[PDB]
């Protein structure tokens, strides 16, 4: 109050200002919408990044769609434990996922008996059933379409699933395979799952991923008004 | 016989129906809206202290119905006893303030609850949607503010008025004036019946056209918003159309008789007591129904 | 580097307005405030105005309150003052002056070369008891600085400034809060004081550090000078 | 593959025989000789300020050498420079990647270190002859994210990593000085000797080393927790530190008997610990939960002497000032409290 | 062979931190006593200070 010297009432006017600039700057960060890209190498993420946006740790990316800004954090590079930095993406809108339908018979290098479609579904059954992500939903790609539809012709499905009984048609093997990845989530009620088939699809993408997006902000927006 | 005089000619009534029907009601309707809407705010006050624009309207809310519902049992004395206002002449007018304002007030906040909910489901990505408590806090003390001022005219009635030795503070007496808050009282049904019905319906559509409604959780919502749009229509409709049937029989056939005047004045003013089952029920549907 | 220009000035008729801007470079000028500071021909310092950072706070000395305006241009670093019914006591050499409060900072840590304007034809009162004190090389000196109300503060701090003024430039910050030695200034000034009196001490005194001497409060507004001290050789 | 197996066998038999050694001066313990000691009493301490303005998760503090100014770090890409004793913000510091997990203050008080996920350590200069605050170096040698750093003096900084090394940097070329290789599990924590001669690092592997910083080598290695340690810090008197782990309990080493003293753990606890400090007399033993609360231990009998119940959210980073009048706590509600 | 490396040096590792000479428990308990008693009275936070002197008072 009064008892305040004159540069003690200038300072707590700095500070005020500070705390201005601050709130306009929590606001501005509000408005956006931020995704984590996940997935093998081999995946395509590299396809996928930049078909929406048109020397270690993490990459951002920024888009724009519809007058709705993004921003898609890549940690790729990320060589260590997931547990003791995946906590720090608690609270993104949602989790974009990137898998490659060609290697469904391709193994992977660091050890000849773990199959890559198998590593690909442990990596998404531990993303999924993790205790900071029960409620976030998931963009699901599949993306070597094309290459799958042409190595189905000669590779069986039996190389990585023994108990496949379909056939070599790519439609009914591609719902076979998106039946296995959805069906690694235990949680059932609290999030979905959003799966896609895009090879070489342009403009699609970024339309499928706004619709994902609208929805998770609706679910959202009904969980403030207590209607949900 | 059966008229009484007001500023101008105006026929008021006295009879024993009321009191035989409205005090029970009444006392039920009291206790269970008191003990709904004081668990309500203990709640929303104590129990839970993570606030937002939503729960700042939800408390606005609240907080007329319970000023609302701390004026019924003036009613139930002046009802008990046939119309004999035996209380002073400030509670007259003092009680019908609260009354009109109070009934105002929730109506204006669960129109406003109606259009968030229809800009948080068809307009996700609004400004709307994001706003801080401070502006939440301004809007809602404008909307205060209006139904204040909307109200104050009642607070210079010239004191209770007496018919032969007894006395009453009703000012829904049929009467041959063409007094404004008679208009207001149509138009606080039927303006926000169609904002309600336009944004509950919207609402409806678009959930329903995103196939969003096969998610298991959505259908308690859709049911929750009909139910609101449904106990709003059945609270408010019997008391407008008792008034209009009023309204014809006055342009109509005249002042001169009051026997259906008299039959209509029993039925309005056995319609109004439902009002307050809206003050008694948002309280479940409103706070408790939802999931935290 | 830090740079401060005054524009203006010249020869004004008394009842006649005239106007003064000052244009910055090098620094964060929106985080500093800003303040005016005049000196007539052989007399000492007078604060003028003050305006804060984001101009929220403004002060006028009761001299010239009603008269001049003080304002701040922040995209152009540019700061104005207006000054209207000049009277025959306004001629002086107008100073500007950046000032930035918060915990351990250093305030009036810059003048800019100032800029004359000359008109043709209670209060904290700061006493210096000397005003010429002949000096050698080599040798210590004391100027002494004597306040009628006490500098000190429920918060421990002591507001008292020291400035040096020599021959043909414009002031400098020695000592701020009467016991912290400014940025740039050699270790061989100190301050040394307690409540009401207040001294400044030279060890080793050199050609180039004679001048004159002021002595400054920042307990209350209006900021008021000491008259300065002259150490000649 | 048999050469191999003999220096297996003979690593397994230099374990056999250090083990051997710390039975041989493991003859009483800390409980058995405090036995006798008058417990302090219950210690009721409560919060003389809050610190608002972030807006997410506090991930770290740090106090200044004067006991006044201080800084914390949070996930919405700021750093905030606080002054403690009238809650005033001396200065706002936006970071060019906001996945900062770790700051520092300079003991002279000229420079506020911060890193994170970018996996590069940022110094700020405070006192410069322009108003604001800029960037005066980048360190980008390590390749995993940066989990601590502690200043040594203007010049030195050490930093710890989640590529199972720590390095030390000089700031004006830039350069790593020396590398430090013992871990094999991220480097989680490190802390400063009072006379910033040695330091200790706690990682993923549930082990704690004693760096020397001049030569580069490991000296000691102390074994015991059964998950990762998440904090470390030294004993004011300088020959020892306390460590605390996922497991919910607190450890006590000392460098000259090179073994465990004693444990702090009680049924009741079950979350990891975040953070550990002692008091300036070494007598009480603070520590951050995740369990949304702080527990106060007497160090010298492992019985708790009081709880600090403020934070709906984990408590992420707690400190002690240098003259021990006040004990700061940050958490993931993103506010920070002055407890005295 | 490229741990071999690694492994020889992990074993001259375990050779280097042998030959440190310890000290028996109960010395260093007695130690760590001690500093605790000799600066029990400078210590704020075992033993409240006057609200006259308490900064965040
Ligand atoms: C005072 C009041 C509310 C009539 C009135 N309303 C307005 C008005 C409203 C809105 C607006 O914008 C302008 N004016 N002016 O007067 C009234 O009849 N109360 C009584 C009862 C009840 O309400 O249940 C029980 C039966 C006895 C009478």
């Amino acid at each position: 109050g009064c008892t305040l010297s004159a540069e003690d009432k200038a300072a707590v006017e700095r500070s005020k200002m500070i705390d201005r600039n601050l709130r306009e700057d929590g606001e501005k960060a509000a408005r956006e919408v931020k995704l984590l890209l996940l997935g093998a190498g081999e995946s395509g993420k590299n396809t996928i990044v930049k078909q929406m946006k048109i020397t270690t740790g993490i990459v951002e990316t920024h888009f724009t769609f519809k007058d709705l800004h993004f921003k898609m954090f890549d940690v790729g590079a990320q060589r260590s434990e997931r547990k003791k930095w995946i906590h720090c993406f608690e609270g993104v809108t949602a989790i974009i996922f990137c898998v490659a339908l060609s290697d469904y018979d391709l193994v992977l290098a660091e050890d000849e008996e773990m199959n890559r479609m198998h590593a690909s579904m442990k990596l998404f059954d531990s993303i999924c059933n993790n205790k900071w992500f029960t409620d976030t939903s998931i963009i699901l790609f599949l993306n070597k379409k094309d290459l799958f539809e042409e190595k189905i012709k000669k590779s069986p499905l039996t190389i990585c699933y023994p108990e496949y009984a379909g056939s070599n048609t790519y439609e009914e093997a591609a719902a076979y395979i998106q039946c296995q990845f959805e069906d690694l989530n235990k949680r059932k009620d609290t999030k979905e799952i959003y799966t896609h088939f895009t090879c070489s699809t342009d403009t699609k993408n970024v339309q499928f991923v706004f619709d994902a997006v609208t929805d998770v902000i609706i679910k959202n927006n009904l969980k403030d008004c207590g209607l949900f | 016989h059966f008229l009484e005089i007001d500023k101008k000619n105006c026929c008021v009534f006295r009879d024993d129906f009321i009191v035989k029907v409205l005090p029970p009601v009444l006392g039920l309707e009291f206790i269970f809206g008191l003990l709904g809407n004081g668990l309500a705010l203990w709640i929303f006050c104590f129990h839970l202290k993570s606030w937002k624009s939503s729960r700042i309207f939800l408390f606005n809310l609240a907080v007329a119905d319970f000023l609302l519902i701390i004026c019924l049992p003036f009613l139930m004395d002046n009802y008990v006893r046939r119309w004999d206002w035996k209380f002073g002449d400030i509670p007259c007018r003092l009680m019908l303030f609260m009354l009109a304002m109070n009934r105002q007030g929730s109506i204006i906040f669960l129109t406003v609850v109606a259009v968030d909910r229809y800009f948080r489901v068809v307009h996700p990505h609004h400004a709307l949607n994001k706003i801080s408590n401070r502006t939440a806090a301004i809007i809602s003390c404008l909307l205060w503010g209006i139904t204040i001022g909307l109200t104050v005219h009642l607070l210079k009635k010239k004191m209770p008025i007496q018919n032969g030795g007894a006395n009453l503070c009703s000012s829904f007496s049929i009467c041959h004036t063409f007094q404004w808050h008679e208009a207001m009282f149509l138009l606080e049904f039927f303006l926000p019946l169609g904002i309600i019905l336009f944004c509950s319906a919207r609402i409806i559509w678009s959930l329903r056209q995103r196939q969003m409604d096969r998610h298991a959780k959505i259908k308690r919502a859709i049911t929750f918003i009909m139910v609101v749009a449904i106990v709003f229509v059945i609270c408010f409709l019997p008391s407008v159309v008792v008034r209009i049937r009023i309204f014809w029989l006055l342009h109509t056939s005249g002042t001169q008789n009051c026997e259906v005047y008299r039959s209509v004045d029993l039925a309005f003013f056995i319609t109004l007591s439902f009002t307050y089952m809206n003050s008694m029920l948002d309280p479940v549907v409103y706070y408790f129904s939802s999931p935290s | 580097m830090v740079q401060l220009v005054e524009s203006g000035g010249g020869l004004v008729q008394p009842g006649g307005s005239r106007k003064l801007s000052c244009s910055a470079s090098g620094f964060a000028f929106s985080s500093f405030g800003m303040h005016w500071v005049r000196q007539a021909p052989e007399k000492g310092l007078e604060w003028v105005a003050y305006i804060s950072s984001g101009s929220g706070t403004i002060y006028y000395a009761d001299t010239v309150k009603g008269r001049f305006t003080i304002s701040r241009d922040d995209p152009k670093n540019t700061l104005f003052l207006q000054m209207t019914s000049l009277r025959s006591e306004d001629t002086a050499m107008y100073y500007c002056v950046r000032s930035i409060y918060y915990y351990g900072s250093s305030p009036f840590d810059f003048w800019g070369q100032g800029t004359t304007l000359t008109v043709s034809s209670s209060d904290i009162v700061m006493t210096q008891a000397t005003s010429s004190v002949p000096v050698t090389p080599g040798e210590s000196v004391s100027i002494s600085c004597r306040s009628s109300k006490s500098l000190l503060h429920s918060n421990g701090n002591t507001y008292l400034y020291w400035f040096l003024q020599r021959p043909g430039q414009s002031p400098q910050l020695l000592i701020y809060r009467m016991s912290n030695l400014a940025s740039g200034v050699p270790d061989r000034f100190s301050g040394s004081g307690s409540g009401t009196a207040f001294t400044l001490t030279i060890s080793r005194l050199e050609a180039e550090d004679v001048g004159v001497y002021y002595c400054m409060q920042h307990l209350e507004y209006p900021l008021t000078f000491g008259a300065g001290t002259k150490l000649e050789l | 593959q048999s050469e191999l197996d003999q220096l297996r066998q003979e690593a397994e038999q230099l374990k056999n025989q250090i083990r051997d050694a710390r039975k041989a001066c493991a003859d009483a313990t800390l409980s058995q000789i405090t036995n006798n000691i008058d417990p302090v009493g219950r210690i009721q301490m409560r919060t003389r300020r809050t610190l608002r303005g972030h807006l997410a998760k506090i991930y770290a503090m740090h106090w200044g050498t004067d006991s006044r100014l201080l800084v914390s770090a949070s996930q919405d890409g700021k750093l905030i420079i606080w002054d403690s004793y009238t809650t005033n913000k001396v200065h706002a510091i936006p970071l060019r990647s906001s996945w900062v997990m770790t700051c520092a203050y300079a003991p002279s008080g000229n420079y506020v270190a911060c890193g994170g996920l970018d996996n590069i350590c940022s110094i700020y200069n405070l006192k410069t002859r322009e108003g604001n605050v800029r960037v005066s170096r980048e360190l980008a040698g390590h390749t995993g994210y940066l989990s601590c750093c502690r200043f040594l003096d203007d010049n030195q900084i050490v930093t710890s990593s989640g590529d199972t090394t720590c390095a030390l940097w000089d700031i004006e070329t830039g350069q790593q000085t020396t590398t430090f290789t013992g871990h094999t599990g991220d480097v989680m924590s490190l802390s400063l000797a009072p006379d910033t001669r040695l330091f200790v690092s706690g990682a993923c592997d549930a082990s704690a080393k004693l760096w020397d910083v001049r030569e580069g080598m490991c000296r000691q290695t102390f074994t015991g927790h059964e998950s990762d340690i998440n904090a470390i810090c030294f004993f004011p008197n300088g020959n020892a530190f306390a460590t605390g782990s996922d497991d919910a309990t607190c450890r006590l080493f000392d460098l000259r008997a090179d073994q465990e003293l004693m444990t702090y753990s009680h049924d009741n606890i079950i979350c990891g610990i975040t953070s550990v400090s002692f008091s300036k007399s070494g007598r009480l033993l603070l520590a951050g939960y995740d369990d949304f609360n702080c527990n106060v231990w007497d160090a010298l009998k492992a019985d708790r002497a009081g709880v600090l119940a403020g934070h709906d959210n984990r408590v992420s980073c707690l400190g002690v000032t240098d003259d021990g009048m006040a004990v700061a706590t940050g958490s993931w509600d993103s506010f920070l409290k002055i407890w005295n | 062979t490229a741990s071999i490396a690694q492994a020889r040096k992990l074993v001259e590792q375990l050779k280097m931190e042998a030959n440190i000479d310890r000290i028996k428990v109960s010395k260093a308990a007695a130690d760590l006593m001690a500093y605790c008693e000799a600066h029990a009275k400078e210590d704020p936070l075992l033993t409240p200070v006057p609200a006259s002197e308490n900064p965040f008072r």
